[PDB]
RNA sequence: AUAUAUAUAUAUAUAUA
RNA sequence: UAUAUAUAUAUAUAUAUA
């Protein structure tokens, strides 16, 4: 599994 | 999204660097801007929608009157206009603009139309940034083979290392107007140093942001064109009055031209954050003036623009790495101020320097001496050291 | 030579006899050492025809050996039995492989005893399993066994080589052995009374077994090739396609660092640009699928090296799974009977419950794209559309057609069922009618015929009768136009050279784009394919007989409407044992003359809607849609950077969006690279295929094995290219095999390297390879000119239908519907263009290479004498070579490689002078003729034809040229301003560029106009004697590739030509042509 | 509604995407199904009603998709759109077609 | 512009399915900038006129 | 341009004959044929009345 | 490039039709007087016998306008072509004349 | 006693009582 | 004092592709 993409991740700490 | 009243962020010191690596560190400056050098070259939009080259060489040969086939190697004007070769001067004009790489030009004396679309370079791009033992070899192979023989005058008597480049002589011993005041620019083009937004960036001339520099070149080259040439035979003014004309046909395209390169200079300019610099490198990135060539005369009416998706990637990248620089300077002044004021004299500081290279991801250890790494460790102590660091210390 | 140390050293194994002798036959371009040649070769025939040696006459005549050339070498062999079993036995030591039967969902493709699988004698067919080539398995055991005695002993590098190209051979020897070799016939077929108690699938797996273990360099094919050979004894079906399945995800995994790119004028540029490889995980859950449907199926060692390879994801071991995905196609064919490939393809579920709202606007799509396309040539009233009886009839493609019709011509009866041959007969009958065409209903329906691919599933296709192509010839070349001016169709990128045409692909590839790649199931028998695609085209056609105004450009465009009508419901006509099946399929017809013209169309505007649908959700902007036929690309550029979701998300929504047509497909996006035809972009390199099978053919050709010598080894250097690498001396070993003719019993010819490696007609391989070598030498000119002497023949059977009452009546009907005049320069010259489309009948086109190549039995035995003073492609290179000068030089590397799995000697060549930017074009000019005759009439002569006219008087020009249809002002400024006689010195230059080739299996990766082969051609210019001044720069441009691949060192050539020998070789340019120059030498 | 196969061919004819100047991109016309003229009614009714601030989001390479914006700010109150993007789209009109 | 008539009873019909909608509302309907945003695509506006 | 199908033979059976051959009188371009002077003069009128 | 005079720089979409600009920047007389006739060449609207039919120019049906192009196009060909080579004088002057 | 459609590139070969 | 113009020959076989 590759390493999650820095949009991604960073809607995820918001939601 | 609009966020919320409790969200943070850290912010990355982003202040310019305070070594001066750029100041008798020439083998360091050698590779930490051909590191910035590579990094340019892959964000610079490159050109789609050129003119194809065999309905444009094909276009090159009923126009100088040469029976040159596709295939004839015609060494005196149609060699090496590739379009591999047009995409790849637009990116080395570009992004060694943006490094401050010095780039060397590399030619044959008797191929004439590298050397009509070589005096394009010189009147769009500054020459303090050609390398001069290739800068002066290229100005004295237009004056010796264009610009002297058109006026009929003695071929110059330019000797090694003259302190005078050979346009700066020859706007002296010069008669005409309309290539006396082309040929000022030449010698007077040179980057304006502002410091735009607290970093000090290179902008060009705002007659090469417009394209009006052309119209001052393509007024001087047809001049040129209406001479005489009274001591050279009737062929070798109809070879070069035919290439010079190849040009100044292209006026339209070549207005264009220099407003693509200067606006795709500045968008990719505002990307950066470290402190660039003009100082002369040691290695030098080439360019074939045979690419000119590729460029000058095959480009047409196809805007490129670069997507914003590669300039907030050229800019994340941009602040990523001079983030990175900053904050291994902090980590070893911090070891450099903390081991002189404990007094550890027993101790050698070569290790926690060489940290210092290694952290730093483009640099190598195996070609630094210890004469490069105890000379940066000299500028290093003599730094302030951070405040989060220096109350901790206290 | 080296390939005649591999000749002398085979029949040295072969016949290990003291009853055996080899005789060496030599000629020589010396009128003293012919003579020299005469009497060695007598007294080889007389010594060795009563028992003496040769010892004591080749030093009496080492004036010959040392300084003539080889011919031939005859093989004198009194050997009644076969050796191949005798010493089998030493190499068959492992334990035998016994099959699986578990492994198949079939009865007949499992690898069962052909006993077992057939159970009388006369339900024997071999067409599951024939390899159909001309060679044997008892031949290819000579031939391994002949490489594993020579390599015996090695050295410590060399010897691992052999030791895995060993124990691979254990596998295969002891699994013949236990069975026995089978033993063919003459025809190399393998008959029932051999094959009683061999297991099925013997004789095809040890083929493609063979061809696996002549590849075995290193240690990473070593594991591919014992997981493979063990396994396709067992499954013929699934394992061809399992090891071949994740080659099209694994494109998606690699980044791009730095990637090749075509601008829009096609032309090759470098681009610097990182992306990033974008993957869900839906990707890393659709591949550990993909595999665990490779360790169900027993592999083992192959699966080990992908998921080594996951961890990497990276460019520079990419090389081993291209390998791996190469590797797979090897395993052989997947032949399969009649009835179950058919019925397993026109077996489809329609359903009622379509989104008819997506129809009506895939229907107007392809309205508004036929429209789009002859809205020019029929407002326009065309030269062709006017013609559309003649220029399908005239042009007419003589494959095949649907059933065996018992033709007679004069005298000698004839089977044939050849296109153009039935047109002949039912013009002669009367049973021909220009406007009908036949229904193709439940009465007369359409017969079959198949196509077999080397890992899929056996398809069927179709055969329209002639009355089929007439009516949709002129329509479709007129779409065939437009498909090669807009950006979409692949009509368009589609060039010599691969870097230009498949690399707009990555054109649009950034960190903010997604490129869509997406393959339907299968483009024959969808929902979306039988009624929305024909009412697509007869709405376009109603919409087009409104746009002219001629009673012939609407009726030429009422049958090509008509041939819609009839194709809306159809039937197929296959059958099985004693019935015959009628199968309703009213889908598209995989096999009309429509088939890519109209696949291209249907294709776009069907992606053309789904690409609208999707834009529902996310709001993109698309750059382009290449389509080809099934396969096609369309690059998405967005708003924000692509994320992990938006890949996901987009593939869940064009796969379900797809599902709502009823069309069953997966859907794959990615950022990085794509797998459009076979041709491979991963990570910025393009990557091949790879996979040809050598030793098995799909099916049975028209060839001999004289020619079947030369596609073996051209499938071998498109095999190397590509990157599989086969041994050259196992290559070398089967030309020594194919080649060899038995003149009588017990002795065989052997040509010699300069019989095969010459540039003639009998041509097989090349001496080193890659590369084309015109030798330039005395010995070497001369005998070329022996082979270009006997290449002219005749066959009685065409001329035996040349000459009947219902040819002639097939060529004076269509030359009274051309021409509106008398002139016999077109009869003569129509006539011959239908003597040259009988060459694809099989028993004509035999009968004219058996009688090349038994007229070269009476040059070979004897040395030759043939001395001619023709002029050769090979004669003027005798003229310009002792005026080069070489000198070394040195050039170093600096553009990029793009492809990697090219070898080290090729990819040098790329290194330093750059693969190929923009395709040369330098034919030359068209005669001015031929712009006047292909614009009003149909008929393309000949350049042969259009010099035999200007020759003639200037009242016999105009007469030629109101012949065809030129009105008579056209004509009379063409004759009046004599400019016929400024085509004499055009005609005569198109032979000149048409001389030597730019482009060969090799020659086109390079760039010939680089900035780095012009520096070291130093020839100086001279104004006149324009063609010698193109044979010069090419020729050089050759000489110098020609010795920087053979040994990688750069040379600069200097050519100072005088003008004294200029003038000698511009006229034997304009003199290599049968007709008549004005400028000769003597 | 208005059927599918009847307002694309008078869209892609007056607009006539294919014969423009610039051909560095396959230009169509995309989004005119029936399928989102029923979601554009479900959801400016729905963050309508509920107080829930719609954002904007197009492609302003095409004009079509931003004449039609004209009518979406004229109905929908604008400060419903978050502001960054209400601007956004004011700013994308006003610098290609109004001014 | 030429779709007017059209388009004068679309939002005749925009404004009145929410007019009568919002009767049926009984939660007060505070108005404040909330932080995920349902986010509607303009190609889809150009299909609704 | 334009003729009937037996004038062609009517005018073949005479060329012989009477040698008018550069009566045309015009100087010869690559480019240049008559299906395209019956082509342009249609498509400048019939653009114009409609 | 008859009159020697540098090749115009004419932008996209300028209101001024190129012809309707070179006839102010020209000095000649006689290809001043064609170049005046192109600008004003319009369709004139009358109304005849009930039906509105556009008629040409009257010296178009007379055959005038040639007498004025050939009087135009015979002084562009007694020009020199200062700038440019002597074989592209020579292919203009071929070309020039064959009309 | 004998079955192999169509198109696109590319290469090889051929024209004659 | 003077150094011409112009982009899709045909047929069969062979391989790559659809
Ligand atoms: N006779 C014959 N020999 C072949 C044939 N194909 C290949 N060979 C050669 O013959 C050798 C094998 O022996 P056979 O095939 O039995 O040929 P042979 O020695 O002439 O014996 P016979 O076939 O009985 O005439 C191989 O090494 C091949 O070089 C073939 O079709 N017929
Ligand atoms: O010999 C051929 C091959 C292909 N075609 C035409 O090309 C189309 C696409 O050829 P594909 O090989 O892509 O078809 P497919 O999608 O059925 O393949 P699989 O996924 O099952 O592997 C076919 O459906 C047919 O129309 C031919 O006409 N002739």
């Amino acid at each position: 599994t590759k390493e999650e993409h820095q949009k991604e991740v960073q809607y995820e700490i918001l939601q | 999204r609009n966020l919320p009243s409790t969200a943070r962020y850290i912010r990355p010191n982003l202040l310019q660097d305070r070594l001066n690596l750029h100041d008798n560190f020439e083998s360091l400056w050698d590779t930490i801007t051909t590191s910035n050098y590579i990094l340019a070259r892959s964000v610079v939009p490159d050109l789609k929608e050129l003119v194809s080259t065999e309905a444009q060489i094909q276009k090159m040969s009923q126009d100088l009157q040469l029976e040159a086939l596709t295939i004839q190697s015609e060494t005196q004007f149609l060699t090496g206009i590739n379009s591999q070769a047009a995409n790849d001067c637009f990116k080395t004009l570009i992004a060694a603009m943006l490094s401050q790489r010095t780039m060397s030009l590399d030619f044959v004396t008797t191929n004439y139309m590298s050397l009509i679309s070589g005096m394009w370079l010189l009147t769009v791009v500054p020459n303090d940034m050609f390398i001069r033992e290739s800068l002066v070899a290229c100005q004295l192979a237009i004056i010796n083979t264009i610009i002297y023989p058109a006026f009929g005058m003695q071929r110059m008597h330019y000797r090694n290392g003259d302190p005078q480049t050979p346009f700066q002589i020859a706007e002296q011993q010069i008669q005409n107007f309309q290539v006396a005041n082309w040929l000022h620019f030449v010698n007077n083009n040179q980057f304006r140093q502002v410091v735009i937004d607290g970093v000090l960036n290179q902008v060009l001339n705002d007659n090469i942001r417009n394209g009006h520099v052309v119209n001052q070149l393509m007024e001087a080259l047809m001049q040129l064109s209406r001479q005489q040439f009274p001591t050279m035979p009737v062929d070798y003014k109809r070879s070069i009055q035919r290439g010079i004309l190849l040009l100044s046909n292209r006026l339209g395209q070549l207005v264009d031209l220099t407003r693509l390169l200067a606006y795709n200079y500045e968008t990719l300019m505002a990307c950066i954050t470290m402190n660039m610099q003009h100082v002369q490198t040691l290695t030098t990135e080439k360019l074939q003036l045979t690419s000119v060539t590729s460029l000058c005369m095959l480009i047409g009416n196809a805007t490129v623009i670069p997507s914003p998706q590669t300039l907030f990637h050229y800019y994340n990248v941009n602040v990523n790495f001079h983030s990175n620089y900053n904050e291994r300077i902090n980590d070893a002044v911090a070891i450099i101020t903390a081991a002189n004021r404990l007094n550890l004299y027993q101790k050698k500081m070569k290790s926690i320097v060489e940290d210092f290279l290694k952290r730093l991801q483009i640099f190598d250890i195996s070609r630094v001496p210890d004469d490069q790494m105890y000379r940066l460790r000299d500028r290093l102590r003599l730094l302030p050291v951070e405040i989060r660091r220096l109350d901790i210390f206290n | 030579g080296k390939y005649n140390l591999i000749l002398s050293e085979y029949l040295s194994f072969i016949y290990n006899s003291q009853s055996a002798v080899q005789i060496p036959i030599y000629y020589s371009s010396n009128s003293e050492l012919e003579n020299r040649c005469i009497e060695f070769h007598s007294k080889c025939l007389e010594n060795s025809k009563n028992g003496l040696s040769l010892k004591k006459l080749f030093v009496e005549y080492s004036d010959v050996i040392e300084n003539a050339t080889l011919l031939s070498i005859l093989s004198y062999s009194y050997d009644k039995y076969n050796a191949v079993e005798r010493k089998l036995v030493k190499y068959a030591k492992g334990k035998p492989l016994e099959a699986d039967l578990t492994v198949n969902e079939l009865d007949y493709e499992n690898n069962k005893i052909t006993s077992e699988l057939f159970p009388t004698a006369e339900e024997y067919t071999d067409l599951l399993m024939d390899p159909a080539i001309l060679t044997s398995l008892s031949s290819n055991l000579n031939a391994v066994m002949f490489w594993l005695e020579k390599h015996e002993n090695d050295v410590a590098e060399k010897l691992k080589i052999y030791k895995r190209r060993l124990d691979l051979f254990t596998i295969v020897a002891s699994t013949v052995n236990k069975y026995g070799v089978p033993r063919h016939n003459a025809k190399y077929r393998y008959e029932y009374e051999v094959m009683k108690d061999k297991p099925y699938y013997l004789v095809t797996w040890a083929n493609s077994s063979i061809e696996m273990l002549m590849s075995v360099f290193s240690h990473e094919d070593y594991l591919i090739a014992r997981e493979l050979i063990v396994l396709s004894y067992s499954n013929r079906s699934t394992l061809a396609k399992l090891v071949s399945s994740p080659m099209s995800i694994l494109v998606a995994l690699v980044d791009i660092n730095g990637t090749f790119i075509t601008n829009e004028e096609l032309e090759l540029e470098f681009s610097n640009k990182y992306v990033r490889a974008i993957v869900p995980d839906q990707t890393f859950d659709e591949l550990k699928q993909m595999l665990d449907n490779m360790r169900k199926a027993g592999l083992t060692d192959i699966p080990k090296m992908i998921q080594d390879w996951l961890v990497d994801c990276s460019i520079e071991k990419f090389p081993l799974m291209a390998k791996i995905y190469s590797w797979s196609f090897h395993v052989g064919f997947r032949k399969q009977k009649m009835l179950d490939a058919a019925l397993d393809q026109l077996k489809t579920e329609y359903t009622e419950d379509v989104d008819d709202e997506m129809y009506r606007e895939y229907t107007m799509l392809i309205r508004d794209e036929v429209v789009k396309m002859l809205e020019e040539p029929v407002k326009h009233d065309d030269h062709l559309l006017q013609d559309s009886e003649l220029a399908g009839l005239l042009s007419m493609s003589s494959a095949s057609n649907g059933e065996s019709r018992q033709l007679k011509f004069g005298r000698k009866t004839i089977f044939s069922t050849k296109k153009n041959m039935h047109v002949m007969d039912d013009m002669a009958n009367g049973r021909y009618t220009p406007g009908i065409i036949p229904p193709v209903n439940v009465d007369k329906p359409i017969p079959l015929g198949r196509r077999d691919v080397p890992g899929r599933r056996t398809r069927i296709i179709f055969i329209l009768p002639y009355e089929y192509f007439i009516a949709q010839h002129a329509v479709v070349e007129k779409m065939l136009i437009y498909a090669k001016h807009t950006r979409e169709y692949a009509e368009f990128y589609s060039q010599s050279n691969q870097l230009l045409s498949y690399g707009d692909v990555t054109r649009f590839l950034s960190n903010n784009s997604m490129v869509l790649y997406t393959d339907v199931s299968q483009w024959d028998s969808s929902q979306h394919n039988t009624q929305p695609f024909r009412k697509g085209i007869i709405m376009g056609l109603d919409m087009l007989a409104n746009m002219t105004n001629d009673a012939r450009v609407i009726q030429t465009l009422n049958l090509y409407k008509q041939t819609q009508i009839n194709l809306m419901d159809s039937y197929v006509q296959i059958p099985d044992g004693n019935v015959i099946k009628k199968i309703q399929y009213g889908a598209v017809a995989s096999g009309e003359k429509q088939t890519k013209a109209a696949n291209s169309i249907a294709n776009l505007a069907l992606i053309k809607t789904v690409l609208s649908r999707i834009s529902n959700k996310y709001s993109f902007a698309t750059k382009i849609i290449r389509v080809d036929g099934d396969d096609n690309y369309a690059v998405l550029q967005f708003n924000t950077e692509v994320t992990k979701q938006m890949v996901q998300d987009v593939s869940n929504d064009v796969r379900e969006t797809y599902a709502r047509m009823n069309t069953k497909v997966k859907a794959l996006v990615s950022t990085v690279g794509i797998e459009i035809a076979k041709r491979y972009i991963a990570g910025g390199k393009i990557f091949f295929r790879a996979g040809i099978n050598l030793l098995n053919n799909e099916k049975k050709g028209q060839s001999t094995q004289w020619d079947q010598a030369a596609v073996l080894y051209s499938n071998y250097i498109v095999n190397r290219l590509r990157g599989f690498e086969t041994d050259r001396e196992f290559i070398l070993t089967k030309i020594m095999q194919m080649t060899s003719v038995a003149i009588t019993g017990s002795l065989r010819l052997f040509p010699s390297e300069r019989v095969l490696t010459t540039n003639s007609t009998f041509k097989v391989f090349d001496s080193e390879d890659f590369i084309i070598e015109y030798g330039t030498t005395d010995d070497e000119v001369y005998i070329q000119r022996a082979f270009m002497s006997l290449s002219s023949q005749k066959s009685g059977i065409a001329d035996e239908i040349a000459a009947s009452s219902t040819f002639k009546n097939y060529v004076s009907r269509l030359s009274e519907q051309l021409l509106f005049s008398k002139n016999n320069i077109v009869s003569r010259g129509i006539a011959l263009t239908e003597k040259a489309k009988l060459n694809s009948y099989a028993p004509i086109s035999l009968e004219k290479r058996r009688a090349q190549i038994s007229a070269l039995l009476t040059m070979l035995q004897k040395p030759v004498t043939f001395k001619s003073s023709k002029i050769t492609i090979n004669d003027i290179l005798r003229d310009i070579k002792p005026f080069f000068t070489v000198n070394e030089a040195h050039l170093p590397i600096q553009y990029q490689k793009f492809m990697p799995t090219l070898p080290d000697n090729v990819q040098y060549i790329i290194q330093c002078i750059g693969s190929r930017t923009y395709q040369i074009e330098d034919d030359g000019s068209k005669s001015a003729i031929s712009r006047l005759i292909s614009k009003y009439s149909v008929y393309k002569p000949s350049i042969e034809e259009l010099y035999k006219v200007i020759s003639l008087h200037e009242n016999e020009i105009q007469l030629y040229l109101i012949s065809l249809g030129i009105p008579k002002i056209d004509a009379d400024t063409y004759v009046g301003s004599k400019i016929y006689s400024q085509d004499k010195y055009r005609i005569l230059e198109s032979y000149v560029y048409n001389l030597l080739s730019i482009n060969y299996g090799c020659y086109q990766l390079f760039d010939f106009n680089s900035p780095d082969l012009e520096k070291l051609i130093r020839i100086p210019f001279k104004g006149k004697i324009p063609a010698v001044t193109f044979i010069l720069h090419l020729y050089a441009k050759l000489e110098v590739i020609n010795h920087a691949i053979k040994n990688g060192s750069w040379i600069s050539l200097f050519c100072n030509y005088p003008k004294s020998e200029m003038i000698k070789l511009w006229k034997k340019m304009w003199n290599i042509t049968s007709l008549r120059s004005p400028y000769t030498n003597a």
